[PDB]
């Protein structure tokens, strides 16, 4: 099945900077790529699917990029809501999987 | 109604095309879900399969790895070719009748 | 028996393709073993492979590399292609008829 | 003009196929890009590709991935199969005058 | 001679093909060689690649990268498909004159 | 030809722990691998055909997973008749070939 690794596990970063968490995959997925929110005790959120498509009620801080098998979340000035776990999963082929998780600080 | 038979063949040919082509599309993704490595497992794309399927393009970027899903192909290959084949015949019917005319 | 010759061909035309459907299976898999790399080894597959060969849809999951493969496919394909015209050219012979009598 | 309808609109598709084969490149273009990882995005290869789709032969090395991308290729293909299907058709009438002469 | 013209222009249309199949698998591969990363460069694999062609099937294990493999492509595709249409166009004339008769 | 390999050679387990053996291919054969059980001085015994499919006659807790390159065997609650060497074979591109083999302790 297809491998999703989220490296580094852990992203610090000073309030007010851009930070970039990485997904890659083990196999091309084209842009079948989506990205969850997860904070303390609550359930994922959505932030972004096919790889860059923006979701509504979402902030526009929010992006993401790349294709194949290196993409990209990006946090444009990084705000203390933004503290979370944040997870991408593809859904290319069967079974859908989930990356490990990058913690931001 | 008593119009060209051949013009309501074709309307209705076009018409179950759209069914299979919507039926198959959900039907694909149905069976093709639960097999590993699996391509055809989304709605949206497995339409665009559906299409180049029954035209007979297909290109290879989609297609079923099950029996199921192959089961579902070979039905929207012969409704699309067939009815892409009651088309013409229809277009043949009418450009004989107009020659008599001629 | 004097039912139309368009559809008797066309139910013959069918019946035939149906038997090389089978027996292009069986020969692909005789043909292909024994040759490195070949993918068209086993009958369930070629099976699927025979009939999107005969409708020339394809796909690229599945085609023969020898020569003997190679046969068998345009033989698949032309018998494929020959089916389905006959059914087609049935088909504007029984709108043609019907449209005089209309 | 009463030369024979079946040869006006043979004409005529093959003309409007060579403009949906030139729009069809110029638009699969336009749609294509801005998605990451699409290959139909320059238009020699785009025309090239716009060929195989209306023939439908495919072979896989160029195709859309963006909904515009398919949808203007859903077109070429109806097209390209409509135009060869009318051509097939007047083939029939012509032949089929022929021989009621002979 | 004054046999059925739809059966004498449909052989006709045979040995042309064949022709064309002979004569593009030679043109394409003098078109490729020079282009890195063609693979449509030695003739018996041209052939095969020629029938496929014809027919539209495709498979996509070879096709041109060239401008003049890929003119040499297409008139392999349309001198394919007007050859079979033909066969198609014959087979409803020898239908529809026996159903007259029948 | 298609390189099967497994490792590692030997996979030592307490008795009713999950144990996993370990198949790779030197490229993708889709779901094309089977499984085979050989206990000493006697035949090869199928076990998983396809991957995942399960044979009648075999034990539950012998099950299948995978697909592309990376395949894995697995025993749940290990016991003494399990203790053999382990061996997987792929069908996808002739010829076909067999793994190396992995000794179950
Ligand atoms: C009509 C076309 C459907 C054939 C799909 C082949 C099954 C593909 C598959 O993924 O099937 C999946 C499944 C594998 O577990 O295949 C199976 O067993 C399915 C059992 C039926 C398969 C057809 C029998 C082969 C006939 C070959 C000719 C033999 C005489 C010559
Ligand atoms: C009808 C289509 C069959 C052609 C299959 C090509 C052989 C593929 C192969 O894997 O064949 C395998 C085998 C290689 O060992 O090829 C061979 O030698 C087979 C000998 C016959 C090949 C055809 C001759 C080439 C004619 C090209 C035109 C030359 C004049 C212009
Ligand atoms: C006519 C063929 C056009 C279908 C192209 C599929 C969209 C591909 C894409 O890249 O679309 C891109 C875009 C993804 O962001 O897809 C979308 O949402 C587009 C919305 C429309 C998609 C079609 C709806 C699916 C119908 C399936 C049947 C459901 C009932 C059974
Ligand atoms: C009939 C199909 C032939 C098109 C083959 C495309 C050339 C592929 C190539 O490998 O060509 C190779 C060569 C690149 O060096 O391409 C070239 O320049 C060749 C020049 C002619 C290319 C066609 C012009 C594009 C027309 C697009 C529509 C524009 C208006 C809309
Ligand atoms: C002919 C269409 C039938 C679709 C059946 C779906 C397959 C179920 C998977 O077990
Ligand atoms: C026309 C079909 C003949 C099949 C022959 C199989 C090839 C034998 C391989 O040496
Ligand atoms: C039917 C052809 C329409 C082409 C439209 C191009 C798509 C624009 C991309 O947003
Ligand atoms: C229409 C066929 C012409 C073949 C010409 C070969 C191309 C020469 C490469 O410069
Ligand atoms: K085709
Ligand atoms: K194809
Ligand atoms: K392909
Ligand atoms: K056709
Ligand atoms: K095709
Ligand atoms: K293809």
């Amino acid at each position: 099945d297809i491998l999703l690794t989220q490296s580094p596990a852990i992203l610090s970063v000073s309030p007010g900077e851009r930070v970039s968490f990485s997904c890659r995959a083990s196999q091309s997925i084209g842009t079948d790529i989506h990205w969850y929110q997860q904070r303390t005790n609550g359930s994922p959120r959505l932030l972004i699917k096919y790889a860059s498509e923006s979701i509504s009620g979402i902030p526009s801080r929010f992006s993401g990029s790349g294709s194949g098998t290196d993409f990209t979340l990006s946090i444009n000035s990084v705000e203390s809501e933004d503290i979370a776990n944040y997870y991408c999963q593809q859904s290319n082929r069967w079974p859908f999987t989930f990356g490990s998780g990058t913690k931001l600080e | 109604h008593g119009s060209a038979l051949h013009w309501r063949a074709a309307g209705a040919a076009t018409v179950l095309l759209v069914i299979v082509l919507l039926a198959g599309s959900y039907l694909a993704v149905l069976a093709e879900r639960g097999a590993p490595g699996a391509q055809l497992i989304t709605y949206p794309r497995a339409l665009w399969w559906a299409c180049e399927t029954a035209t007979t393009v297909x290109y290879g970027d989609l297609y079923p790895v099950t029996l199921w899903g192959r089961l579902v192909a070979v039905v929207v290959m012969v409704a699309g070719i067939t009815s892409f084949g009651l088309v013409t015949a229809a277009l043949a019917t009418w450009f004989v009748g107009r020659e008599q005319e001629r």
